[PDB]
RNA sequence: AGCAGAGUGGCGCAGCGGAAGCGUGCUGGGCCCAUAACCCAGAGGUCGAUGGAUCGAAACCAUCCUCUGCUACCA
């Protein structure tokens, strides 16, 4: 299954594919392949088996040896050990989020689910790099300090650059943790040190607490393709959802309710939402199959929802609660909230621009990243530390846990501040 | 032209075939580049340097110049910019020179 | 021989020629849709327009539609004329060349087997049979065709006027294999969207009874093109029998899944 | 993968139940003192496979495969 989620976020032009199939051995696909631009920008899935010889590196099924095929231009091999079974540790599970700027708020949502991130930093680009600094400060708010930060493309990039890199972003950051965190530069065209990351993720990023015993929470960012294929339609014996659960063992054949509901037929408000229910056909992850779904982990949980809710990806961020779940379903909600100083995820090798951005005005919208959700919303009331904003789509609210606000500044929202939920 | 007449008042003709002057001093070989009016036209000279071409007497309609090929310019004693044609080669003529290694080896016919 | 119900044509007739010669005042032609009788076409009575090209007009080996202006019965010259013809005359008259074609094809293999060593042959097999086959449903637009067709899907036709032997077969066999497979354009058009978990289940009830009445072991064609889409391509007889099957189906599936949850498409 | 088209005999488009169909091009001839316009003349040949009726099948009708067009998902 899975026993904690290590996300891969990391600004453009890094290269995506050949470092996520290093680590999982799980391509990261989606919709329109074709390929990619540049690096995924869409919210990739896998997940993978991390075994040892009684080695800090992590075989192959093939354990004698490993011949790269990254680049024809040299031979990279590298030695995990010699054959003769080895040792399951654990099974992990990755969350590649978008590494695109105008993906932010998506990006941000994929993130809240996970338990530890790598920074995928790129020495192409500018020293003390937006997104960076942008993702750092994300990650510790969410209530993560697990990072291990990895310098992905430094191939061709000479070692005072990436030294300079390094550096700035870790002195930008002064007032983020980052020093507990190590920095680990590999080779993405040679596939090296790689084996190093492997002694790393077993020891910065253990199985954090998880609670068995505690009501089962599942947090829905991806929808299924489920079904259309044969033999036998119409529709499907259905839907599928690929989340994490963050909290209780979620049993094979009990029922699930997905809480932000669907709107009453002919409402004059802004009220009244009522909860979807289904019941659990299967509990499916890795390529292995479950009957339970435990916590600290990304399942695929097929339920019994019809075609049209998986047909596109419309399930992002959804909180479903088994059942009957006690959890408010605000559609007006009183945010407490705080603001940065800067403004975060833009800044570029000349002052302009980046900096103190003007106080908030009532009505207009602004997207409150609350859990994994993403609504849009407008400011009703507008005081420093007591803001009321009335949502388009309602939003399950689990716990006051943390919101991350943005505010359309041009194209896209950008983030400008966080709070909590009173 | 299709046959016609009064073509034959004048001399008939021809190239009885023949033979082969250079380059002199300032007096080497051309492709034409373009094709003006009036009467002037464009050619390039085979060392780099540009210039543009006039016609001289006799050849005016007695020889038709068509685009591309090579051909023999004299260059002006004192000016750079426009130079005089001579004495036109053959396309036949032109490969063989080349073959020869006297002109550079760089235009096509 | 022969491949008209009438041996020779009447006056301001369409009908079809072939082209053997080209002659200085016109063009002189056989017939393909009779005899092959002489008919003359003019040259002043082919076009209202000037003629550039010859050849890229008229020109031997040409089937040509063209209107029998006049005939001399006792001397059998039949005039000819290409001025008068449009294009829904041609479509007509194509039609009645190529199935006359086909209708003599079949009437030919009952001359294979017969005396068949004097041309005349044809020409007795064609007058008993066909015209007691087309003369009967020639005033409503059908040719000898359409009797044969009748026979093959209900054989009393060819039972109620005299049978010929080893024909039957041959006449089946090419009736059925020309004209099929055979064939139905029923397509089920379904729109649903489903609230409920439970209509993975409810489809299945509504699915098998695509056609009330029938056994619960008849084949039907299921299509799934789309999620909300349930194409059935029911009972395949002519579709003109289906007609029930395809309207009142599309109510059963609408109405069995709005019973389950929500509202739906009707 | 649902629907559509095709699987050259110079080119390009692919026409129908009679073995190149249309448009175009190339090459040659004719007209003219000549050119254009105009008029004629061409060319080794199951046209992806497996079958049936047939005198015969790119073309009459099926069973399969592949490439593309529009729609669009399993992967």
């Amino acid at each position: 299954q899975a026993t904690i989620n290590i996300g891969t976020i990391g600004h453009v032009a890094h290269g995506k594919s050949t470092v996520v199939k290093a680590i999982s051995g799980v391509h990261t696909v989606r919709f329109k392949n074709e390929l990619e631009r540049n690096i995924t920008i869409k919210l990739g899935y896998a997940n993978a088996k991390i075994y040892k010889l009684d080695d800090p590196s992590c075989p192959r099924p093939e354990c004698y040896r490993s011949c790269g095929s990254s680049t024809p231009d040299e031979f990279p091999t590298d030695i995990p050990g010699t054959k003769g079974n080895f040792k399951l540790v654990r099974h992990v599970s990755f969350v590649d989020c978008p590494g695109h700027d105008i993906l932010m708020a998506t990006m941000l949502n994929g993130a809240a689910v996970m338990d530890a991130a790598l920074l995928l930093i790129a020495g192409n680009e500018s020293c003390p790099q937006p997104q960076t600094s942008e993702h750092l400060a994300a990650i510790e708010i969410m209530k993560l300090k697990h990072i291990l930060i990895l310098q992905n493309k430094i191939d061709l990039v000479k070692e005072s650059q990436a030294k300079e890199q390094y550096e700035q972003i870790l002195a930008f950051v002064q007032g983020t943790v980052a020093e507990g965190a190590p920095i680990i530069p590999i080779s993405a065209q040679l596939k090296y040190n790689i084996e190093v990351v492997c002694e790393y993720i077993v020891k910065k990023i253990p199985v954090p607490p998880r609670d068995f015993t505690s009501e089962p929470r599942l947090i829905v960012i991806r929808s299924f393709d489920v079904n259309k294929p044969g033999c036998e339609v119409d529709d499907l014996k259905g839907g599928v959802a690929g989340g994490s659960i963050l909290k209780g063992v979620l049993k094979v054949g009990q029922e699930i309710e997905v809480r932000p509901g669907i709107v009453s037929k002919d409402s004059e408000g802004k009220l009244m939402c009522k909860p979807i229910f289904s019941k659990i056909v299967s509990l499916f992850a890795e390529h292995n199959d479950l009957q339970y779904a435990a916590p600290g982990g990304l399942i695929g949980v097929g339920t019994k929802i019809d075609p049209t809710l998986c047909r596109a990806d419309r399930m992002v961020g959804q909180v479903l609660g088994a059942v009957g779940a006690l959890p408010e379903i605000f559609t007006e909600l009183e945010i407490s909230y705080f603001l940065l100083r800067r403004l975060l995820g833009v800044r570029t090798e000349g002052d302009k621009k980046a900096a103190k951005v003007q106080k908030l005005s009532k009505n207009e919208v602004l997207m409150v990243n609350i859990g994994s959700l993403s609504t849009g919303g407008r400011v009703s009331a507008v005081k420093a530390d007591l803001g009321k904003i009335v949502l388009t789509n309602p939003v399950c609210t689990e716990v006051g846990e943390k919101i991350a606000l943005s505010r359309r500044v041009e194209k896209h929202w950008r983030l400008i501040g966080w709070g909590q939920i009173r | 032209k299709g046959g016609k007449n009064r073509r034959r008042g004048k001399n008939e003709n021809e190239s009885e075939k023949r033979e082969l002057v250079f380059k002199e001093d300032g007096q080497e070989y051309a492709q034409v580049i373009k094709m003006l009016g009036n009467g002037r036209l464009e050619a390039m000279c085979f060392d780099g340097v540009k210039r543009l071409c006039h016609i001289r007497g006799k050849l005016r309609k007695k020889v038709w110049i068509n685009t591309s090929d090579i051909i023999l310019v004299g260059l002006r004693d004192y000016q750079d910019n426009k130079a005089d044609v001579i004495l036109k080669y053959n396309a036949d003529e032109a490969r063989s020179l080349k073959a020869y290694g006297e002109l550079p080896e760089h235009a096509k016919i | 021989c022969r491949f008209y119900q009438h041996k020779f044509p009447e006056v301001e007739d369409v009908v079809m020629v072939n082209v053997r010669s080209i002659a200085e005042m016109g063009a002189y032609v056989s017939l393909l849709e009779y005899n092959n009788i002489e008919g003359m076409i003019l040259l002043s009575e082919l076009s209202r327009r000037r003629i550039r090209s010859i050849n890229k007009l008229i020109r031997i080996g040409r089937n040509e539609c063209v209107v029998v202006i006049r005939v001399d019965k006792e001397k059998g010259y039949i005039d000819l004329s290409k001025r008068r013809v449009s294009p829904e005359e041609a479509i007509k008259c194509e039609d009645k060349f190529t199935k006359s074609k086909t209708v003599y094809s079949i009437l030919r293999h009952v001359a294979e087997v017969l005396e068949y060593t004097k041309d005349e042959q044809l020409e007795s097999l064609f007058q008993r049979t066909a015209w007691v086959f087309d003369d009967k449903y020639k005033r409503p637009g059908y040719g000898a065709y359409d009797a044969f067709k009748h026979a093959v899907s209900d054989p009393s036709i060819l039972d109620s006027l005299d049978l010929n032997e080893d024909e039957r077969e041959v006449l089946i066999n090419n009736i059925n294999r020309r004209l099929t497979p055979q064939a139905v354009k029923i397509r089920a058009d379904i729109e649903v969207a489903c609230y409920g978990y439970e209509g993975i289940d409810a489809v299945k009830e509504a699915l098998r009874a695509g056609l009330n009445c029938s056994t619960e072991t008849m084949p039907i064609k299921i299509n799934l093109i789309a999620p909300p889409r349930y194409v059935m391509t029911t009972t395949t007889l002519e579709r003109t029998e289906g007609l029930s099957v395809l309207n009142q189906a599309m109510a059963v599936i609408k109405e069995k899944i709005e019973e389950k949850r929500g509202v739906f498409n009707v």
